């Protein structure tokens, strides 16, 4: 439905085939589910249709909280403690942010994966390459950084993989 | 239960930062204190570490029966 954004989480457009029957014979299947529809499917919906009711009586809201940019920690002098402490703040709800687009791109795999049946090695290799794309990108910013990581390991880690990066990039110069 | 037994984030957020301001404060004064204390009783130019020496008022300046004291 339209609770979820659809470019979030996108789907094909979803073909299906018409009923082609190749026999007299009747199919228990679709008895089966006029009956499951009569006796199961319009109770429920006459209920959720009593409940909507009550809740458009009762109609109020909630709010997404937003959160200003503040400093990080590169601009952050050595020992000032507030601007360590709102820094490092950012930071954790940045690691936060980052761990859900992790999630939602490897939802966007398993449901690939389980929607493409016998055909997913093939069908399913944007989504192989985007969770690639995206768990390199994360593996650099947070691993090893260990039980008590802070902005600040972070951001010698970053410092060390950028003096890797110009002395490689420097030896490749003189090649 | 938000309503009813808890704040928002900014009252927990600004009583740490205050929080933090008066520890980061106390440490550096701890840093301080120690070396003053180690720099007055190195030199002894300080109100501290003052050890008693003789008061001059008990010397008598009065002629001493010889003339070259
Ligand atoms: C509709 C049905 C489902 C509803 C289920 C609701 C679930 C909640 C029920 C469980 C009780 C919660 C446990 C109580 C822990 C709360 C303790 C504390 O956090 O509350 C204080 C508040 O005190 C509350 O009054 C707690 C009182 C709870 C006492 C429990 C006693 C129940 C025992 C039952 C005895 C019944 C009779 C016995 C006969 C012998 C907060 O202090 P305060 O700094 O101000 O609040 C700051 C927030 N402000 C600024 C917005 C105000």
């Amino acid at each position: 439905p339209d609770s979820w954004d659809k470019d979030v989480y996108p789907e094909p457009p979803r073909r299906t085939p018409a009923p082609a029957p190749q026999t007299s014979l009747p199919n228990p299947v679709t008895y089966l589910t006029k009956i499951f529809d009569l006796l199961v499917d319009r109770p429920v919906t006459l209920a959720r249709e009593f409940i909507e009711q009550q809740h458009a009586k009762n109609r109020y809201y909630y709010y997404h909280r937003e959160f200003r940019r503040v400093p990080d920690i590169t601009e952050c002098e050595e020992k000032d403690i507030l601007c360590m402490f709102e820094a490092e703040m950012q930071w954790r709800r940045d690691y936060k942010v980052d761990q859900e687009i992790v999630n939602i791109i490897q939802e966007r795999l398993k449901a690939c994966q389980q929607r493409e049946g016998e055909s997913y090695r093939q069908n399913c290799a944007k989504e192989l390459e985007q969770f690639t794309q995206v768990s390199k990108a994360f593996q650099d910013r947070y691993s090893d950084l260990g039980a008590h990581y802070s902005a600040r390991k972070c951001l010698a880690k970053q410092k060390q993989r950028m003096l890797a990066e110009r002395k490689a990039a420097k030896e490749a110069a003189a090649a | 239960i938000a309503r009813t037994f808890y704040d928002g984030p900014e009252k927990n957020y600004e009583k740490t930062m205050a929080i933090l301001q008066i520890e980061a404060e106390k440490a550096e004064l701890r840093l301080k204190e120690l070396e003053v204390r180690r720099l007055m009783r190195a030199r002894g130019d300080g109100p501290w570490y003052q050890y008693p020496t003789i008061d001059k008022a008990l010397i008598d300046h009065s002629p001493k029966t010889t003339p070259d004291n």
